[PDB]
């Protein structure tokens, strides 16, 4: 009965994961860039700072 | 019937393809299609850090962004002042085979791990002065891959006989387990919020797994060999996933399907760590090609390239407060980027 | 001033430094064997002093360390594979009950022929030869293998035919020998010839620094 | 940790006397020595400094080249060695711990001490007042001035805040201008700017009266001040 | 080294038939070309490979390379001494370049069989008992700095000589009697000597040594397809070194000492023949010593 086991905790797993909204991918898309340019002017790597202020040189 | 249940998995499955393969209306490539490129990015070495005697495994920023923690086959642990090149302390080991470390987020206590299937946890803030060992976790069946803190009295190891687990220090056993991958698990990543949290597992499969309930919600498929790293997005809400036949991928947790692919015709080896920058514009890769690439994250193309090394590149770390990117590779050097 | 906190730094270089000149003197030995192979009975009789298991010791002021895996050797991926620093490799085989040598004898194929291990060399320790002596001439090694070619009652022949069975398994002939051995109680050289043959492979490792060759 | 000290009594002018001092219950070959001392009622003044592996050693100008220090890690003992003494040297003498790292807590444990008889580019500082009449239950602010700035290039300011109740050696409050030593109540407080710094304590207690003293360790000698006492 | 006399200055019979005959105006050119086209571009490539191409710094690569500059500054000036033999043994280029040459083709030997020498013993203390690289640097200038200390007399005398009779201004092949000896006698006997000699002894000690540790009865047998082609590569340097140059020394004194003695010069043409033959190990080493192996001859070629 080990089979038996096995297969129905796979169909219960299944079954958990089917019932689950979703969203279409260009929400996502637009999401993510927006959130990427908003915090664009405090991120040092992609946009250097004056030599004042790096704590490194 | 065994027969009646396979068939209603197949139902399920072919389900569960065609919900997703619903929603596919568009794509990234497309509608990022204007934005102005990065142009080039070039970093260079600002500090080099010697002192070990062999290979390196791990490395962790501490939460302040000046701290630093590193274990090698030596042995030892050594936690550097990054600012001038000092060392704070040297930690001796009871295993010489180690494959992990980590930084607790007040500052007090470290851990570690390998081949011995236990993980040990030091205190660092003492009366006496020195660095002695406050507890050994041990029911793990095989050898753990990675460890992280929750706070000073939770933490969460992953251990190659497909297992997670969930561990309280001041008493000392499991509080919950998670189960349901086949072959053993490589690396994991925590929430920003510390709810959430996923993990890799050599099956080309990762999974998002809950903390308070101990069930997993999703599981995403889609590469063809091992994932060797794995990391969040600052936002939360997206994870991009690292395997060995040179390929990177940017994966979604609402829509549940795959976003990117960032693969190039030069490339022909292993992907050995995955992390991002802060705003979420960059995306780092260490290789077996003795080099470290710089990926766009929004147009799939290249930025840049840091060449220093002359051996595989098996660490990458970028700090809280975004300032600097450190590496550490075989040739028992780490270097900070900047 | 808070400079001395840089003292302190100075003096952990220090210590670093007094374990460097002793790591390079170090020499590593894997050791691998099976559940009959004799491995405990050998590990005890040398004198010698859960996991992965250490063992160090001292032969003619030179410091020797060996690590057993205890049946973990199940574990099949690369990452596993984290012993690119080893010198030797040694098995321990054995040649009394037939049946289960092709069991062992499998077991070889796979560990041999990797490719983190082309620049190391192979150890073979026949165990026992006295279950050997009695069985010879009692029961016939044609029951099981069919290839011996000579008379299956001389200790030569079947001996002869035994490690060429296991020589015919490696790939790559000349990088770095495989040598073999007898042994059942000696308990007593078994330093002098793993010495030997270390000391061998460093010459094999010398002649090529120097160029000449 | 337990620090003792030994050797002192009556000495007739000349001569010459040795000082010891036994550590139990600590990693007494990871830490450096101070050598401080105490007049029969005055402020404290400073003696000598002894460090890790015995590479720096330092002493002051009414000390240099007739007193030397010295320390064996075996046996974890520390040695003060003083030959030709005065009229001006009565006094009482501790001993006290230290270490130097990223975060550490300087000057964290004191001695119990000895007492001893007989028959300008350094940094001043001034304390404001002598005394100060205090009711329980009410705040309190002290304060002390220096005479030169404090606050370095790399963002830190080197100020330290001590205590000692009648009939004991002091225990540490306030380090680096800003921050609380372990074992301190969660009611103390300090603040200030270059050249000028405060101290509060909130709801007054008992236990709470003694007299306080400010210290500097930006470039040694390190100097003391006069001391205030709150009088309950 | 012809011995001239009183400025008038004059020569004998038998100088007069060398210097207009046939060794001295045809036979040479020849060898000097053959050598400077093989030697200059071989050696060149290995100083480059063992500069730029090496990533341990294994104390051998440190010594070949300093072999191969050596022999690279031996071979470089060699046109105009070509224009000297061909122009019949007149000069035409100031005293300088004279003195250039005379002290540069010694300098180069010398450092040559120095580098030598140093390697031999390097193996030797290596294979006997199973840092190097500093001491091969502090060695390497040491030994730089002490043939800089002893090339200097060849310049401060005067190089070059008249001689009206056959109207010709040679250089360094005819010389000034009283100067030959004094100074210059004890310079040139103490390099054929002092610099030839002892390390040869040496050379020679640790080889054999060697040979004689790796050809015993009293190791494992699975070796020995490899250590006896390790025996092959040893016979064939040692036999070379002493067959190249202890020929040219030899001579060397045997003439002097019919000058410090008797006075005649009979054996120069000997002389000019043991130099040929010595002149050709600026060629035949890098054939003998780099282009044997496996791993330099790889990396070489993919340079």
């Amino acid at each position: 009965t080990a089979s038996i086991a096995q297969a129905r905790k796979l169909v219960e797993q299944l079954k958990m994961e089917a019932n689950i909204d979703r969203i279409k991918v260009s929400k996502a898309a637009a999401d993510l860039m927006a959130y990427c340019e908003a915090h664009a002017k405090e991120d040092p790597l992609l946009t250097p700072v004056p030599a004042s202020e790096n704590p490194f040189r | 019937e065994l027969d009646q249940l396979r068939q209603e998995a197949e139902q399920l499955k072919n389900q569960i393809r065609d919900a997703r393969k619903a929603c596919a209306d568009a794509t990234l490539s497309q509608i990022t299609n204007n934005i102005d490129p990065v142009g080039r990015i070039q970093m260079r070495t600002r500090r080099t850090l010697r002192g070990h005697l062999a290979k390196i495994y791990a490395m962790h920023w501490g939460t302040d962004s000046r701290l630093l923690v590193s274990a090698s086959q030596d042995g030892k642990l050594i936690i550097w002042d990054s600012y001038t090149t000092n060392k704070v302390h040297a930690i001796p080991l009871r295993s010489s085979w180690v494959m992990t470390c980590a930084y607790a987020p007040s500052g007090n206590y470290v851990a570690c791990g390998g081949l011995d299937n236990i993980c040990s946890i030091y205190n660092l803030k003492t009366r006496e002065g020195n660095v002695r060992v406050s507890r050994e976790l041990a029911g793990h069946t095989g050898y753990l891959s990675c460890c992280r803190f929750l706070d000073d009295n939770q933490i969460v190891t992953s251990s190659g006989d497909t297992t997670c687990a969930l561990w309280d220090i001041e008493t000392g056993q499991q509080t919950t387990t998670f189960t349901g991958h086949t072959g053993d698990v490589m690396s994991l990543s925590l929430a920003p919020d510390t709810r959430l949290f996923v993990s890799g597992a050599c099956d080309a499969s990762a999974k998002l797994w809950d903390v308070r309930e101990g069930m997993c919600r999703q599981t995403f498929t889609g590469h063809e060999s091992d994932i060797n790293a794995i990391c969040f997005f600052p936002n939360g809400n997206a994870f991009a996933t690292g395997s060995d036949d040179a390929t990177c991928r940017l994966f979604d947790l609402r829509a549940d399907q795959e976003l990117m692919t960032y693969s190039h015709d030069n490339i022909i080896c292993g992907i050995t760590s995955v992390s991002f920058s802060k705003s979420g514009r960059l995306l780092l890769a260490g290789y077996d090609d003795f080099n470290c690439n710089v990926w766009d994250a929004l147009k799939a193309d290249r930025a840049g390239v840091l060449a220093g090394h002359d051996n595989r590149v098996s660490c990458l770390g970028v700090t809280d407060d975004g300032m600097a990117v450190a590496t550490g590779s075989w040739d028992s050097f780490l270097k900070i980027w900047n | 001033e808070d400079k001395a906190a840089a003292e302190r730094s100075k003096e952990i270089d220090k210590c670093l430094s007094r374990e460097k000149t002793y790591v390079k003197r170090l020499v590593k030995i894997l050791l691998l064997g099976a559940d009959n192979s004799g491995k405990s009975t050998f590990l005890k009789q040398m004198r010698i002093i859960k996991g992965i298991h250490e063992y160090d010791f001292e032969i003619k002021n030179v410091p020797f360390k060996m690590v057993d895996v205890g049946g973990q050797r199940s574990e099949r991926k690369r990452w596993f594979e984290c012993f690119d620093s080893v010198t030797s490799i040694l098995f321990l085989v054995d040649s009394s009950d037939f049946n289960r040598l092709t069991e062992s004898l499998n077991d070889f194929e796979t560990i041999v022929n990797n490719r983190v291990f082309s620049n190391v060399s192979i150890i073979l320790f026949l165990n026992k030869t006295d279950l050997l002596e009695e069985k010879v001439q009692i029961v016939s090694i044609k029951d099981y293998f069919l290839e011996f070619e000579g008379d299956p009652h001389c200790l030569r022949d079947v001996q002869k035919f035994l490690v060429e069975c296991f020589r015919n398994k490696r790939r790559d002939q000349q990088q770095k020998p495989l040598y073999h051995h007898f042994t059942t109680a000696i308990n007593t050289e078994n330093a002098r010839l793993i010495f030997r043959d270390v000391k061998d492979t460093i010459l094999h490792d010398n002649l090529k620094q120097l160029m000449l060759q | 940790v337990q620090l003792v000290e030994s050797g002192g009594g009556l000495v007739q002018p000349g001569g010459s006397r040795k000082l010891s001092c036994s550590a139990s219950g600590f990693a007494f070959s990871s830490f450096g020595m101070h050598w401080v001392r105490q007049a029969p009622e005055k402020g404290l003044e400073w003696v000598a400094y002894i460090s890790s592996g015995s590479g720096t050693i330092y002493y002051a100008d009414t000390v240099k080249g007739r007193f030397t220090i010295s320390r064996d890690d075996p046996k974890n003992t520390l040695f003060l060695q003083m030959t030709s003494l005065r009229s001006e040297d009565t006094a009482m003498y501790y001993c006290v711990r230290s270490i130097y790292y990223y975060g550490s807590s300087p000057f964290d444990f004191w001695g119990q001490g000895t007492t001893l008889t007989v028959s300008s580019a350094d940094i001043v500082m001034t304390q404001a007042t002598s005394s100060v009449p205090v009711t329980p239950g009410e705040s309190v602010s002290i304060s002390c001035r220096s005479s030169k700035s404090l606050l370095h290039s790399n963002g830190n300011t080197y100020l330290y805040w001590f205590l000692q109740r009648p009939g004991q050696s002091p225990q540490l409050l306030i380090y680096r201008m800003s921050n609380l030593a372990s074992g301190v109540p969660d009611r103390f407080s300090g603040s200030g700017s270059g050249t000028a710094f405060t101290l509060t304590i909130s709801r007054l207690e008992a236990e709470d009266v003694g007299v306080y003293y400010c210290m500097q360790h930006l470039e040694y000698p390190l100097t003391f001040g006069a001391g205030t006492k709150l009088e309950l | 080294s012809l011995i001239g006399k009183v400025t008038v200055f004059s020569v004998d019979e038998f100088s007069a038939s060398v210097l207009t005959g046939k060794l001295t105006t045809v036979f040479l050119p020849i060898v000097y070309t053959i050598v400077f086209v093989v030697g200059l571009p071989s050696n060149g490539m290995a100083l480059w490979v063992f500069l730029f191409r090496t990533k341990k710094k294994h104390p051998a690569v440190i010594y070949m390379a300093n072999l191969a500059l050596a022999d690279l500054l031996s071979v470089i000036w060699f046109p105009l001494k070509i224009a000297y033999h061909i122009h019949g043994n007149n000069w035409i280029y100031g005293e300088a370049l004279c003195n250039v040459l005379i002290g540069f083709f010694y300098g180069n030997m010398y450092c040559s069989i120095l580098f030598m020498t140093c390697l031999s013993v390097q193996r030797y203390w290596v294979i006997v008992n199973p840092k190097k690289a500093n001491i091969a640097i502090g060695i390497s200038l040491a030994i730089w700095l002490l043939i800089l200390l002893v090339t200097i007399p060849l310049y401060v005398v005067k190089q070059t000589i008249f001689i009206p009779a056959l109207n010709i201004t040679t250089c360094h092949d005819v010389l000034p009697e009283q100067l030959l000896v004094g100074d210059m006698f004890n310079y040139f006997l103490s390099l054929a000597i002092g610099v030839f000699l002892f390390p040869a002894f040496l050379t020679a000690s640790a080889y054999v040594l060697m040979i004689r540790m790796l050809r015993s009865s009293a190791m494992d047998e699975n070796s020995e397809k490899k250590r006896k082609r390790a025996i092959k590569l040893i016979v064939t340097v040692l036999a070379m070194y002493l067959i190249c140059f202890t020929p040219s020394n030899l001579l060397l004194v045997v003439h002097y000492f019919l000058i410090k003695s008797q006075g005649q010069s009979h054996v120069y043409a000997l002389y000019i023949v043991a130099l040929c033959l010595s002149t050709l190990n600026s060629c035949i080493d890098p054939f003998v010593y780099y282009f044997v192996s496996h791993d330099f001859r790889d990396h070489a070629k993919n340079a």
